[PDB]
C-alpha cells in the first residue's frame, strides 16, 4: 500500500506534467493564429484608410 | 428664388441648383410628385435625398419648396393598425382619421423634468424579470448574433402588456415583409394586436424610409406619454438603420471614419435614444421605455456601432448562440448583462429573492468555468455546482407563454430556499408545469396579497403551500 | 435628335452624350449599330443600360457585351424602355441570352409575342401570404434539421468546392419531376460546362418541355451577369401571376450579381465601403430579393446558392442576404474534408418551419435534441485534446460516442453522385429519417462499427453493411 | 491620326492625340516597343507599355498598328522559344508565321461544347487513379514552394508521345535559369519536337507578365479550331494576379480584399473558359489547360486560391508535410477532387478506381481520432491497414511514367485486397517486381486492356496474382 | 469645469477638487470632431491629436503656490483590455490609479476595488 500510494503520486505528477505540456503547446498554436488574425484585420483597416484618402 | 433644377439623379440621391432659402431637414417636392429631405446645404448645390421611387426623375426637372418641415400624424385612431413611417396605411382596412401631427425632430425633456425610475415593466421572462430587471423609463439594449432570440423576446414583451396598461409600439426596419406579416398574425392570434401600433419599413423601401423609421415611431409614442399613459417602443434592428445612414452619407460625398460609418452616427443615435424619459408628477407621470436591438457579427464586440450603443443605454442584455444551441432558452448570459437601474424597479418581494439569486449564480459561474473539467471536487463545490445546474434548468422557458410575476416569485423562492434538492435536473421543467397548476388550484390568497401589496406573504404559509405540492408531485 | 455619341470608354462602363431634352430614364436600354467603314475597324452590335445621370446631358451606362472596338464619336440609339424580355406560353423549352434572344439552335421567337419590362416594383404587404408547410425533399439532413418551406425562399451558403451545385442537382432530381409546375432555371456566374451538362440532363429526362432557361456565364462582362437574374425572374413572375400555377425558380449563384456590382461601381464613381463593396449593397440586393415572393395569386418556391467570398461569413454580401431567406443551409469545408456529404453544418442551419405547430412534436423534439448533442461534442473536443479520452466520464463519454455516429449518419448517397462515384443513390421518407435519428439517440444500434454509418440511406442499410463487416 | 506621349509613369504612360483609337488597339512608338490602349478619357488615352520602357521620354511620338492585340500563330512556331509578343528569344533564327490570332476571343457557348469523352494519360499513379484528367478539362495544380509542381507538369508533357498531342509550356515571372534548364530537359527527352515554349521573366515589366497566359491560349486556339488536340501549362498564375495588382495600383483603382481589385475574378475567368471540348458540328478539337497556383504556408482558404478554385473543374493539392517526410510525391486526398471523374476514365478504371479517394479521407480522420484514444478492431484493421497500403502503393519515383494497364492491375489488387498480406517496404518491392514479372508474362491481358479497354476476365487476372505469389520473395 | 476651479484656486487660494464623471466620452467626442473636420484616423480610429488634447486638459490640474486642484476622474475600459488608446494615453498622466473589477461588484462587496491591481506613488 505504501508503494501503491507513492507510485500513485508519481503517476499523477507525471500525468499532470505531461497534461501541462499539452496545454502549453495548444496555447502557443492558438496565440500564433490570433496574432495572424488581428494583424490581418489591422492591415485591412489600413487599406480602407488609404482607399478613402485617395478616393476623396 | 425657391424653385430649382435637378442636375444629378443617380442612385437614390439628387443634387439641385437654386433653392436659396432652403433649410436643413426641409421637405422639397419633385415634379414627379414624390418629395425629398434636404440634408447637405453645400456651397452651390443642395443635396436632396429622395423618398419613394426615384426611377422617373430626370435631370432638368424642377423642384418646388414645400415650406413645411418633417411631421408625423398622431391620434388614438392608429392603435390597432399597420402603418408606413410617412404615415400612410399599408394593411387594407382603409384610411385612418389622425386628428393632429407632431414634428419628427424636437428637443427632449430637461434634467429637472424627469423623475427616478421606480415602477417595474414586468416581461414574463423569468431570467430577465429576476436577474436583469427593467423599470418604466429605462432604455436597454438587447444585442446577440442572428437566430438567437431578439424578436421572440420583443413579442413576449408586447404579449405580456395585456394585464398592465401600456400603449406599446413596434417598429420594423428593413425587414422581409412576409416576416412582418407572420409577426402581425402572431400578435392577432394571441389576442394582443388591438392596443398596439406596428410600423413597417420593408427591405425594398428606398434608403431614407429605413433611416427615418425609429424617429417617426418615437414621435408616435411620446404623444401618448404627454397624455400620461405608459408607453413602450421597440426597434427591431438599429444596425440596419445605421447602415442606411452610411450608404446615404457615402453617396453624398461626406468624409468617412472608422469602418466607413460617417462621424455623426453617435449623435444620430443619441438624438433617438434620449427622448425616452419618466416625466414628473408636474408633467403627468408618464413613461417611454425603449428596447433597441443590435445584431453583432460572429460574437463581435468593441466594434463601432455596438460600442456606441453600449455607451448610450442604461443596461445591456447579451444573448449567446452557443448557449442557445445548448438548450438554455431564451439564452441570456448573466455574466455580461447588467442593469444600472436594477434593484429599484423590482417589487419588494422580488427584491429580496432576486438579489440573492444574482449572488448564487455569479458564484457558480466562476466555479463551473474552471472546475467542471475535473471529475471529482470538494463536497461544498459539488453542492454549489448542483445548485447552479438546477438554477439554469429552472430558468428555462417555453415560447410565447409569459408567466405572471406572482408565480415567478414563488418559483424563485422555491429555488433559493432549497426545496428542489430532492428533485432531479431533467424533471424540473415538469415540476414547474405541475406546480403552477397546483398554485391555481390552491393558494389564491397568496397571489392576491402579492398582486396589490407587492409584498412577500408570511413564510409559514408559503412553506405549507410548497410542502403540500411536494406531496402531490411524482418524481421520475 | 434622339441619336447620341460615346464620349468616354473605361472598360465595362461607357459614357454617352445625348442632346438636350432626350435623356433616357434610369434602367432604359440603348443600341449600338456601326458600319465597319474602313479596313482598320471592327464591326459590333452592342447594347447599353443606363445607370446614372451625371449632368450636362451625360449619362453613365453599363455595356452588356465586351467594349473592344468602341470609338469617340460613334453613334448610340435609344430603345425607349427597359431590356425587354419576350414572355408567354412559347418560352417553355427554349434557352435565352440575357437580352431575350434564343441561343438553342431550334429557331427564333415569333415577333408577335408580348415582351415585358424587367424592372418593376415589388409586391406589397396586403398581397403576401404566410400559410407555411414542408416542401418534403428526401435529403436526410434537410428533412430533419432545417425543413424547407413550400412557397418560401431557400438558401444554400458555401465556399468554393463544398457541394452547392450537386445539392441543387439532387433537388431538381427529387422535386422537379413531381412538382407539376413551371420551372425557371437561370445561370448567374455559371460554368458553361454545367450549363451543357444540365441541358443534356433535362433532355434525357424529358423535363425540358415544361421548363424555360436563361444563361449568363463566368466569361461574360459584369452587366450581363447582373441582368440575367432579373431576366429569369420576370419569366417566373408571369407564370405565377397570369397562369396561376405554382412555380419553381432556381438561380445558380446569386453572389455574382453583387460582385459584378462591386466591379462596375468604382468605375461608376462612388466611394468604397466596409471591404471595397459599393455603397448601395443592401438596397439593391434587397430590391431584387423582395420581388421573389409568394403572393395569394400563386406561390413561388425559389432555391438559391450564395458563394461566401472566402470561408468568412462576416463579409458584407453574405451578411446582408442572411436576413431574406426563410430556410438556410450552411455548407462548411471542414466537414467535407472529413468526407461527409453533403457537408451541412448541423448547428448553424436555421429554418422558420421548425416549430411544433409546423412539424409536430415528435419531429421537433428530435431536431433540438440532436443539435444539443453535437454542440456538447464541440465542447468536449478541446478538453480531450488536453487530457485525453480516458479522463472523460458518464454524460461526456456518451456524447462523443453518439456524436460521431450522428455526424456520419447525416451523410447520404445522392442519386446524382453515381457519376462521381460508382454508387447507387437513395430517397428517404421523413418518417424513416425521424425514426432513424431517434433510434441512434436511444442507442439501440450502438454496437455497430462507426465505419458503417457513412454514406447510407436508412438504418436497415447500416445493419446490412455492419453484417458484411462481421457483426 | 498621330499623338504624343505626355506622361511616363513607371511603365504606364498617357497620350494626347490618337483621336480615332479604339480600346485594345496596339500602338507602337517611334522606339518600336508595343503599347496597348486600355482607357479613353475625354482628353487622353491610357497606354500600357509592353517591353523596355526606360527609353521612353515625354514628347515622344505614338503611331497605330491598326489591329487589336494580334499575336502571330502558324505551324512555323512549333519547337521554338518565344516571348508573349511572339518574337524568338532562343537565337535559333526568325519565325515565319503567316497570320495572326486575337488575344481576345469569345469563348464557345453552351451548345458548342460536349462532355469530356476521353482521358489524357499522365502516367502518374496518384493522378490517374485518384484524380483523373480528360481532354478539355481545366484542373488547378496548387502547392507551396519546392513541392514538385513542374516535375508533374513535365512528366505529363513528356508522357504524351504517339498522339498528335500538341502542347505548350508558358513561363510567367520565372527565373531564366529554370526556363533554360527545362528547354534543355525537353530537348534531352526529344519532347521539344512538338511543343512550343513561351517565356516571360521577372526582369520583364508587369505588362508582359499579365498578358502571357492570353498568348498561350491564343496559340492553343489555332490548333483547337483546326481540329487537333492541345495541352496548355501556365507555370504560375499567382504571378499573373500579382502583376495585375501592381498594374492596377499604378493606375488609380481602389483596392479590395488584400489590396486585390474585384477584377481579379473576371481576369482569371476570361482566361480559363476558352479551354473546351468542341462538338462534331464545330470540328471536335480540344484545349485542356493546367494552371498552377502557389500557396503561402498552405493557406488554401486565402483569396486567390479560392478565386481560382471556383473557376477550375478540379484541384490537385500537393503536400509539403508528406513530401519532406519522404513521400516524393504526395497528394492530399481530402483536398483534391475532380468534377469530371468517371466520364474521363477508361471503363476498366471505373471498375477499379472508383471509391479509393474517400477511403483515404476516412483513413486521415481515423488517424486523428486514433491519436487521442483507443479504437475498435474492425475499424483499425480495415481503414488504417488499407489506408497506409494505399499511400505506399501510390508513391512513385522521378521520370518513370507507368502505362495504364499496369496501374489497373495494381489498383485492382489494392481495392480487392490481394496484396493486404504483404506489408510496408515489401509492398513497393512487391509492385516493382510485379511489373518486372508481368512485362513478358502478361501479353494476353495487356492487349486485352489495350483493345477492349475493360477489366480482363477475373480467372486470368487471378492467374497473374497466383503466379506472383510464386515469383515474389518471402519477406 | 476647469475654468471654474481655476478661479477658486487663484483668488481664494484653497484646495478645490475637480471631479470628471467619465473622460472616455471626451476622447470619443474629439475623435468624431476630427472625422467631421476631415482628418485621417489612426490606431483604432482615434484622431491624430490624441495625446495633445488630453495633455492640454490634464496638465492644468496641479499644485502651484496658491493651493491645489486635485482631481478624481473615472474611465471606462471598453472590453477589459487596457491597451486601447484612450486608457493607454491616460495612464501616464495619472499619479495614483485604482482598478474596479465587476466580479467583486457582483460578489456584493463595495466599492469594488481590486487590492492587488491598485497602485499609488
Ligand atoms: N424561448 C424559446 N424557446 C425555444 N425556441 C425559441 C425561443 N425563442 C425563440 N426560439 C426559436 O428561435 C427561432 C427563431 O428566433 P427568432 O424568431 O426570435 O429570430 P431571431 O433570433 O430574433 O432572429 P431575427 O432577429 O433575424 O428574427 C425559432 O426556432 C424559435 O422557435
Ligand atoms: N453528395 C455528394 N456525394 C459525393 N461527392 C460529392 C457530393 N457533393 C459534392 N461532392 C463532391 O464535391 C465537389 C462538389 O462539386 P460542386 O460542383 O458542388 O462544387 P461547388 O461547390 O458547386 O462549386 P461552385 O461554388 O464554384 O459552384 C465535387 O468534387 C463532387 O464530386
Ligand atoms: N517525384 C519525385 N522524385 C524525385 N525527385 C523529385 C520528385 N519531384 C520533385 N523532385 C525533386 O525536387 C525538386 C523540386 O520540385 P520542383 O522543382 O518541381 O519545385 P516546384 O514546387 O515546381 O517549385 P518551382 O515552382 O519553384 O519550380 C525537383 O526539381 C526535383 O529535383
Ligand atoms: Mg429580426
Ligand atoms: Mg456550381
Ligand atoms: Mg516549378
Amino acid at each position: 500500500l505504501l508503494d501503491a500510494k507513492a507510485s500513485e503520486h508519481a503517476a499523477r505528477m507525471t500525468a499532470m506534467k505531461n497534461a501541462t505540456d499539452n496545454a502549453n503547446e495548444l496555447i502557443r498554436t492558438l496565440t500564433l493564429s490570433y496574432n495572424r488574425a488581428r494583424q490581418a484585420a489591422i492591415t485591412q483597416e489600413i487599406t480602407e484608410i488609404v482607399a478613402g484618402a485617395n478616393a476623396l | 428664388s425657391d424653385v430649382g433644377t435637378v442636375i444629378q439623379v443617380g442612385d437614390g440621391i439628387a443634387r439641385a441648383h437654386g433653392l436659396d432659402n432652403v433649410m436643413s431637414g426641409e421637405l422639397v417636392e419633385f415634379a414627379n410628385g414624390v418629395m425629398g429631405m434636404a440634408l447637405n446645404l453645400e456651397e452651390n448645390n443642395v443635396g436632396i435625398v429622395i423618398l419613394g421611387p426615384y426611377t422617373g426623375i430626370k435631370e432638368g426637372d424642377e423642384v418646388r419648396r414645400t415650406g413645411r418641415i418633417m411631421e408625423v400624424p398622431v391620434g388614438e385612431a392608429l392603435i390597432g393598425r399597420v402603418v408606413n413611417p410617412l404615415g400612410q396605411p399599408v394593411d387594407g382596412l382603409g384610411p385612418v382619421e389622425t386628428t393632429e401631427t407632431r414634428p419628427i425632430e424636437s428637443r427632449a425633456p430637461g434634467v429637472m423634468d424627469r423623475r427616478s425610475v421606480h415602477e417595474p415593466l414586468q416581461t414574463g421572462i423569468k431570467a430577465i424579470d429576476a436577474l436583469v430587471p427593467i423599470g418604466r423609463g429605462q432604455r436597454e439594449l438587447i444585442i446577440g448574433d442572428r437566430q438567437t432570440g431578439k424578436t421572440s423576446v420583443a413579442i413576449d414583451t408586447i404579449i405580456n402588456q395585456k394585464d398592465q396598461n401600456m400603449i406599446s409600439i413596434y417598429v420594423a426596419i428593413g425587414q422581409k415583409e412576409s416576416t412582418v406579416r407572420t409577426v402581425v398574425e402572431t400578435l392577432r392570434k394571441h389576442g394582443a394586436l388591438d392596443y398596439t401600433i406596428v410600423v413597417t419599413a420593408s427591405a425594398s423601401q428606398p434608403a431614407p424610409l429605413l433611416f427615418l423609421a425609429p424617429y417617426a415611431g418615437v414621435a408616435m409614442g411620446e404623444y401618448f406619454m404627454y397624455k400620461g399613459k405608459h408607453v413602450l417602443v421597440v426597434y427591431d434592428d438599429l444596425s440596419k438603420q445605421a447602415a442606411a445612414y452610411r450608404e446615404l452619407s457615402l453617396l453624398l460625398r461626406r468624409p468617412p471614419g472608422r469602418e466607413a460609418y460617417p462621424g455623426d452616427i453617435f449623435y444620430l443615435h443619441s438624438r433617438l435614444l434620449e427622448r425616452a424619459a419618466k416625466l414628473s408628477d408636474a408633467k403627468g407621470g408618464g413613461s417611454l421605455t425603449a428596447l433597441p436591438f443590435v445584431e453583432t457579427q460572429a460574437g463581435d464586440i468593441s466594434a463601432y456601432i455596438p460600442t456606441n450603443v453600449i455607451s448610450i443605454t442604461d443596461g445591456q442584455i447579451f444573448l449567446q448562440s452557443d448557449l442557445f444551441f445548448s438548450g438554455v432558452r431564451p439564452a441570456i448570459n448573466a455574466g455580461l448583462s447588467v442593469s444600472r437601474v436594477g434593484g429599484a424597479a423590482q417589487i419588494k418581494a422580488m427584491k429580496k429573492v432576486a438579489g440573492t439569486l444574482r449572488l448564487d449564480l455569479a458564484a457558480y459561474r466562476e466555479l463551473e468555468a474552471f472546475a467542471q473539467f475535473g471529475s471529482d471536487l470538494d463536497k461544498a463545490t459539488q453542492a454549489k455546482l448542483a445548485r447552479g445546474a438546477r438554477t439554469v434548468e429552472v430558468l428555462k422557458q417555453d415560447l410565447h407563454q409569459p408567466i405572471p410575476v406572482e408565480k415567478q416569485v414563488l418559483i424563485i423562492y422555491a429555488l433559493t430556499r432549497g426545496f428542489l434538492d430532492d428533485i432531479p435536473v431533467e424533471d424540473v421543467r415538469r415540476f414547474e408545469k405541475e406546480f403552477y397548476l397546483f398554485l391555481d388550484q390552491n393558494g389564491q390568497h397568496l397571489l392576491e396579497h402579492i398582486r396589490t401589496t407587492k409584498d412577500l406573504p408570511n413564510e409559514d404559509d408559503l412553506n405549507k403551500a410548497i410542502e403540500a405540492f411536494k406531496k402531490t408531485f411524482v418524481v421520475s | 435628335m434622339t441619336r447620341g455619341r460615346v464620349i468616354q470608354v473605361m472598360g465595362p462602363v461607357v459614357d454617352v452624350k445625348f442632346e438636350n431634352g432626350h435623356l433616357p430614364a434610369i434602367y432604359n436600354a440603348l443600341k449600338i449599330q456601326h458600319k465597319a467603314r474602313n479596313e482598320n475597324e471592327v464591326d459590333i452590335d452592342l447594347t447599353l443600360e443606363v445607370a446614372l445621370h451625371l449632368g450636362d446631358d451625360t449619362v453613365r451606362t453599363i455595356a452588356m457585351a465586351s467594349t473592344d472596338g468602341l470609338i469617340r464619336g460613334m453613334e448610340v440609339i435609344d430603345t425607349g424602355a427597359p431590356i425587354s424580355v419576350p414572355v408567354g406560353e412559347v418560352t417553355l423549352g427554349r434557352v435565352f441570352n440575357v437580352l431575350g434572344e434564343p441561343i438553342d439552335l431550334e429557331g427564333d421567337i415569333p415577333a408577335d409575342a408580348r415582351r415585358d419590362p424587367i424592372h418593376r416594383p415589388a409586391p406589397k404587404f396586403e398581397e403576401l401570404a404566410t400559410e407555411v408547410e414542408i416542401l418534403e425533399t428526401g435529403i436526410k439532413v434537410v428533412d430533419l434539421l432545417a425543413p424547407y418551406i413550400k412557397g418560401g425562399k431557400i438558401g444554400l451558403f458555401g465556399g468554393a468546392g463544398v457541394g452547392k451545385t450537386v445539392l441543387i442537382q439532387e433537388l431538381i432530381h427529387n422535386i422537379a419531376q413531381e412538382h407539376g409546375g413551371i420551372s425557371v432555371f437561370a445561370g448567374v456566374g455559371d460554368r458553361t460546362r454545367e450549363g451543357n451538362d444540365l441541358y443534356h440532363e433535362m433532355k434525357d429526362s424529358g423535363v425540358i418541355s415544361k421548363t424555360a432557361m436563361v444563361f449568363g456565364q463566368m466569361n461574360e462582362p459584369p452587366g450581363a451577369r447582373m441582368r440575367v437574374a432579373l431576366t429569369g425572374l420576370t419569366m417566373a413572375e408571369y407564370f405565377r401571376d397570369e397562369q396561376g400555377q405554382d412555380v419553381l425558380l432556381f438561380i445558380d449563384n446569386i453572389f455574382r450579381f453583387t460582385q459584378a456590382g462591386s466591379e462596375v461601381s468604382a468605375l461608376l464613381g462612388r466611394m468604397p465601403s466596409a471591404v471595397g463593396y459599393q455603397p448601395t449593397l443592401a438596397t439593391e440586393m434587397g430590391q431584387l430579393q423582395e420581388r421573389i415572393t409568394s403572393t395569394a395569386k400563386g406561390s413561388i418556391t425559389s432555391i438559391q446558392a450564395i458563394y461566401v467570398p472566402a470561408d468568412d461569413y462576416t463579409d458584407p454580401a453574405p451578411a446582408t442576404t442572411f436576413s431574406h431567406l426563410d430556410a438556410t443551409t450552411n455548407l462548411e469545408r471542414k466537414l467535407a474534408e472529413m468526407g461527409i456529404y453533403p457537408a451541412v453544418d448541423p448547428l448553424a442551419s436555421t429554418s422558420r418551419a421548425l416549430a411544433p405547430e409546423i412539424v409536430g412534436e415528435e419531429h421537433y423534439q428530435v431536431a433540438r435534441k440532436v443539435q444539443q448533442t453535437l454542440q456538447r461534442y464541440k465542447e468536449l473536443q478541446d478538453i480531450i485534446a488536453i487530457l485525453g479520452m480516458d479522463e472523460l466520464s458518464d454524460e461526456d463519454k456518451l456524447v462523443v460516442h453518439r456524436a460521431r455516429r450522428i455526424q456520419f449518419f447525416l451523410s447520404q448517397n445522392f442519386h446524382v453522385a453515381e457519376q462521381f462515384t460508382g454508387q447507387p443513390g437513395s430517397y428517404v421518407p421523413v418518417k424513416e429519417t425521424v425514426r432513424g435519428f431517434k433510434e441512434i439517440l436511444e442507442g439501440k444500434y450502438d454496437h455497430l462499427p462507426e465505419d458503417a454509418f457513412r454514406l447510407v440511406g436508412r438504418i436497415e442499410e447500416v445493419v446490412e453493411k455492419a453484417k458484411a463487416m462481421g457483426v
